[PDB]
RNA sequence: CGUAGACGGUGAGAGCCCGGUACGUGAAAACCCGACGUCUGUCUUGAUGGUGUUCCCGAGUAGCAGCGGGCCCGUGGAAUCUGCUGUGAAUCUGCCGGGACCACCCGGUAAGCCUGAAUACUUCCCAGUGACCGAUAGCGGAUUAGUACCGUGAGGGAAUGGUGAAAAGUACCCCGGGAGGGGAGUGAAAGAGUACCUGAAACCGUGCGCUUACAAUCCGUCAGAGCCCUCGACGUGUCGUGGGGUGAUGGCGUGCCUUUUGAAGAAUGAGCCUGCGAGUCAGGGACAUGUCGCGAGGUUAACCCGGGUGGGGUAGCCGCAGCGAAAGCGAGUCUGAAUAGGGCGUAUCCACACAAGAGUGUGUGGUGUAGUGGUGUGUUCUGGACCCGAAGCGGAGUGA
RNA sequence: AAGUCCAAGAGUGCGGCAGUGAGACGGCGGGGGAUAAGCUCCGUGCGUCGAGAGGGAAACAGCCCAGAUCGCCGGCUAAG
RNA sequence: GGCAGCCAACGUGUUGGCUGGGUAGGGGAGCGUCCUGCAUCCGGUGAAGCCGCCGAGUGAUCGAGUGGUGGAGGGUGUGG
């Protein structure tokens, strides 16, 4: 139910916008949303490690020698596991790490953690991120300093708005992402979120019905 | 302000592996398998007896045949339109699939098994004996498709 | 891969509304004639497999 | 994410090897005969600190009995004639004073024998 | 400074030193694309729906049979498709199919031919990325690598990276035939000297401390004299809550592992060190148990839109009613002639009655019924499936 | 009917995960053998070893005593 | 005198009582290695590795205690 004010690149305010409870006052879960990054994680992880079995190494067809009278161990291919240059037992092969977890366990994350920003008045609102038609890092950097004093924010801005996304893109600790595009681990980064109007408004009315 | 640091499993939910063959601390020499024979190496088949005739060899196979032109009614008993419906009213099929109480697309047949009491108009593929008297004897009407 | 059911087991074995797996008893196919009908009759309708089989005819069923 | 096991596996070895410092032959040198080594040095260990309370207690004994004989008595007599007299004291400073101060040994002994029944063979 | 805080290099962690990055700009020629014309072709000596018959509608084909192949279908009652052999029709009130077959109905129009897209792959080229390896790893191949080498031949098939920031790579002198060193210099360092980062262990010496040549030793452990070193105190050498080294001597004492009723065993294995070498992974698999979300519901698969891990996607799947071989009936149902017993089913509990104490039943009320989808663990199924090991079997080749 | 009952860590039922299915000697009851075997085959709310350390039997898995949580330079005992 | 497992009492961390040999095997809780998300800290005034000294823990082991060597990266917390 909260009532964030939005603000505007000049140093004022325009208006507020109302925050649905339903939508940014829910109790964080904190297993649940372990489970909604650690699978996030997983989904990012490229699992392209290899390596080559007994078989798939080069040689190792003939019987090394005599299999009795030798005095020596029975050894069926020089590939063979033991063998320096033999093949590796139980090595990776590649795998896709992604699991699948409900939908509305995700969604859930997402308003979790945006409530867990929204009861500590991390949310912002603002018009836009500079003045148009140029960006400039300058300006948005100032603005941005003047809307917050911690390390990361998260900028959710529309698809295309691009003056304000280029215009904060080289921040060192500012994640610029799309409103239709919010997952909980980015929100979880940021100390701060920073709304536009349009993407406030989109995301809400997203899950207004 | 929960940051990604403070994310943690629930307590109970993460057991840790065994990894077997791994020292005489644990479970080593054998991983768990004792001492020779077949089941130090490979494993038996769950249809394995010894050479004994086994269970699904011994027995009869069950009588009858399947009857690949089975009707089969997906059943709602007459109890369920109670709650389902407070005040009664016209209930089809499909604002019957609407209340949860059968699978979307599927024949419906309505039985008699609760208590009925309130003004309902059934509709469905067919009745119960039973069913029926319990939809006219409260007062609504009841017909077949 | 997908599991598969044990299809020699599923010919033999059937589950009640319950969940307890049904049988058919033996000796009741053919020689029938120096059989008492109290023998003949007290083997034949279902049995419940009992709870030492149980547990192979549950994986031979289920695959 | 392979591991290089030499940092896990030579922890051990060092262990070993330091606590097999003054082995003759090869226990001291190689960490598999050192190990091997080390289990028999800590069983009679373990051995050895039970049965030390044994072999303690077998010197004073002997100690007591030749002070005792010293002094004309046995020393089976001896002690029972402290456990009839109340005097408790044990062995151990027993031997002490048989060794340090025979003086208080020897009134010691005169206190066994003087709590001693008249008839040691007597049927009571 | 930032539309550039990507990534490298530069004498050690560089957005502002270099190459670059963000962002823009550039092609004479060749090639790949479209687009507009010549060009090419066709249609218009011509259109349209009617009214009534004869001809035509893919022939050594269909069908039929024998022997096969393949279909979920292993010859089965065996259709559909199909090869070899034999026999061998009709042109539409025909002919084919609808799981032997027949009748009726329905669907279609074989024995003529072309056909894009959605689908599979990567020798090669470009650009990237990795909770991939990092020199016994990763390709066999970071270096002469399919090289050296082994084989007559098919073929088999290695080992070898690191000076320093910069060669500034030791001028000159001395011993030595040289090799090697010692001074001197270079260098931050030469405990960096082209035998070169760090430089472990096995193994090999040299110096010092204690001990050991009348002694039967799984080589230790417990007690222990003497000597040596060290830390305190008082003092000036002897104790102390001491600490180390070595040990005359005394008690006790039969290696480790495998496998066995039982091994110190004269059963197996192991010369030593260092590096390596064995329960892993896939799957809406199955069962069980934790944990989480939603809950009489739970969840999507392919797929579509997102430079992302996000959002749509109801097809299906599991729960929701059972009994029966089945037709079927349904809180019932099957068997049976049976309101006559039994089977299975009606979550579970509570009470009040009505009947028998042959194990309690029946009925009226009440309470109301729990699943599913992610994910951890154990076991399991299909896969080389914890790792190693035959003698041998098959295919194609190489050799007198 | 009691006992044990801050324990036997006891029964029974359902389930997850097993290993085992080569036993040995000694006491008592027996078959085979020659009323031989450190033989072989059975029975035993018999024991110990297996899977048991410590004390005794000179040494000596299976005999006697006694079941090792660790420490002590305390005491009392068991078989002997 | 120290530890631990089961249970009980007041009560909410203590105390008490019983118990703590062990192979196949079952269950529980942990040590050390490496790679990583996030958070912090250390490092050419010298990281890692190695060699020691002096210590520590019930065990795997530890030493953000110290020296020698060394020359560029490491520690810790909480998850994967
Ligand atoms: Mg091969
Ligand atoms: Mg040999
Ligand atoms: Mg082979
Ligand atoms: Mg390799
Ligand atoms: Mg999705
Ligand atoms: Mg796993
Ligand atoms: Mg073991
Ligand atoms: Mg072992
Ligand atoms: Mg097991
Ligand atoms: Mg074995
Ligand atoms: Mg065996
Ligand atoms: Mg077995
Ligand atoms: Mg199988
Ligand atoms: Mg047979
Ligand atoms: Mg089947
Ligand atoms: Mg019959
Ligand atoms: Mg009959
Ligand atoms: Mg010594
Ligand atoms: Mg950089
Ligand atoms: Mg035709
Ligand atoms: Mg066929
Ligand atoms: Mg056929
Ligand atoms: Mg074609
Ligand atoms: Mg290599
Ligand atoms: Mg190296
Ligand atoms: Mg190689
Ligand atoms: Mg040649
Ligand atoms: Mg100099
Ligand atoms: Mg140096
Ligand atoms: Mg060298
Ligand atoms: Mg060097
Ligand atoms: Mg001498
Ligand atoms: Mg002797
Ligand atoms: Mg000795
Ligand atoms: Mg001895
Ligand atoms: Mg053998
Ligand atoms: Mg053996
Ligand atoms: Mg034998
Ligand atoms: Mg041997
Ligand atoms: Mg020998
Ligand atoms: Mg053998
Ligand atoms: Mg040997
Ligand atoms: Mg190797
Ligand atoms: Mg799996
Ligand atoms: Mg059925
Ligand atoms: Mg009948
Ligand atoms: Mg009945
Ligand atoms: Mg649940
Ligand atoms: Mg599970
Ligand atoms: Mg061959
Ligand atoms: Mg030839
Ligand atoms: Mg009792
Ligand atoms: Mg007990
Ligand atoms: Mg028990
Ligand atoms: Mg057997
Ligand atoms: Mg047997
Ligand atoms: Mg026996
Ligand atoms: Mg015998
Ligand atoms: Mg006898
Ligand atoms: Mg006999
Ligand atoms: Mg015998
Ligand atoms: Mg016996
Ligand atoms: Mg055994
Ligand atoms: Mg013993
Ligand atoms: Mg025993
Ligand atoms: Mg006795
Ligand atoms: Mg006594
Ligand atoms: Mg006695
Ligand atoms: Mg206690
Ligand atoms: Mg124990
Ligand atoms: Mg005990
Ligand atoms: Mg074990
Ligand atoms: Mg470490
Ligand atoms: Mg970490
Ligand atoms: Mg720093
Ligand atoms: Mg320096
Ligand atoms: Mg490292
Ligand atoms: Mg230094
Ligand atoms: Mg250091
Ligand atoms: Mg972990």
């Amino acid at each position: 139910t909260l009532k964030v004010d939005v603000k505007t690149p000049a140093g004022k305010t325009d208006g507020s916008v109302e925050l649905p409870a339903e939508l940014f006052d829910v109790e964080p879960n904190i297993a649940l949303m372990h489970q909604v990054v650690t699978a996030q994680l997983a989904a990012k992880r490229q699992g392209t490690h290899s390596t080559k079995t007994r078989g798939e190494v080069s040689g190792g067809g003939k019987k090394p020698y005599r299999q009795k009278g030798t005095g020596r161990a029975r050894q069926g291919s020089t590939r063979a596991p033991q063998f320096t240059g033999g093949g590796t037992v139980h090595g990776p092969k590649p795998r896709d790490y992604s699991q699948r977890t409900p939908k509305k366990m995700i969604a859930a994350a997402l308003r979790g953690a945006l409530s867990d920003r929204a009861r500590n008045d991390r949310i912002h609102a603002v018009t836009e991120l500079v003045e148009g038609q140029t960006p400039s890092t300058k300006s948005a950097k100032t603005f941005l300093g003047t809307l917050t004093e911690n390390k990361k924010v998260l900028v959710v801005i529309g698809r295309t708005d691009e003056v304000g996304a280029k215009s904060v893109r080289n921040l060192p600790g500012v994640h610029v992402i799309s409103p239709d595009q919010l997952n909980t681990y980015d929100v979880l980064n940021a100390d701060d979120v920073v709304f536009s109007v349009e993407a406030l408004n989109a995301y809400i009315s997203a899950n207004s019905k | 302000v929960i940051k990604l640091h403070d994310l943690k499993p629930a307590p109970g939910e993460k057991k840790a592996k065994t990894r077997v063959g791994r020292g005489e601390g644990s479970k080593g020499k054998t991983a768990g398998r004792g001492t020779k024979g077949t089941k130090a190496r490979k494993n038996v088949p769950v249809m394995f007896e010894g050479g004994q005739m086994p269970i699904h060899m011994r027995l009869p196979k069950l009588k009858g045949f399947k009857n690949r032109f089975r009707t089969e009614y997906q059943v709602v008993n007459v109890g369920d339109i109670n709650k389902a419906f407070p005040q009664g009213g016209t209930v089809g099929v499909d604002e019957l699939v609407a209340k949860g109480l059968v699978r979307k697309n599927s024949l419906v047949k309505v039985l008699g098994d609760g208590k009925l009491t309130v003004k309902v108009d059934v509709t469905a593929n067919k009745f119960s004996g039973s069913a029926r008297e319990a939809i006219t004897a409260a007062g609504g009407s009841a017909t077949e498709l | 891969p997908k599991a598969k059911t044990h299809s020699g087991a599923s010919k033999r074995f059937r589950r009640t509304g319950t969940g307890k797996i049904v049988r058919q008893k033996a000796n009741r196919r053919h020689l029938l004639e120096h059989k008492p009908t109290k023998r003949t009759r007290r083997l034949d309708g279902r049995t419940t497999v009992s709870a030492a089989d149980n547990s192979r005819i549950n994986k031979l069923l289920n695959g | 994410a392979r591991v290089k096991r030499a940092l896990n596996a030579q922890k051990k070895r060092r262990t070993v090897l330091k606590a097999s410092k003054g082995y003759r032959g090869q226990r001291s040198r190689l960490y598999r005969k050192a190990k091997e080594q080390q289990l028999h040095s800590l069983t009679y260990a373990y051995r050895d600190r039970r049965a030390r309370k044994g072999e303690f207690r077998k010197l004073w004994i002997s100690r007591i009995n030749a002070a005792a004989r010293a002094n004309d008595i046995t020393y089976n007599r001896l002690i029972q004639g402290l456990k009839a007299a109340g005097v408790e004291v044990d062995r151990k400073n027993l031997a002490e004073l048989a060794v340090s101060d025979p003086a208080a040994f020897t009134a010691l002994v005169d206190v066994a024998r003087a709590a001693l029944p008249e008839d040691v063979n007597a049927p009571s």
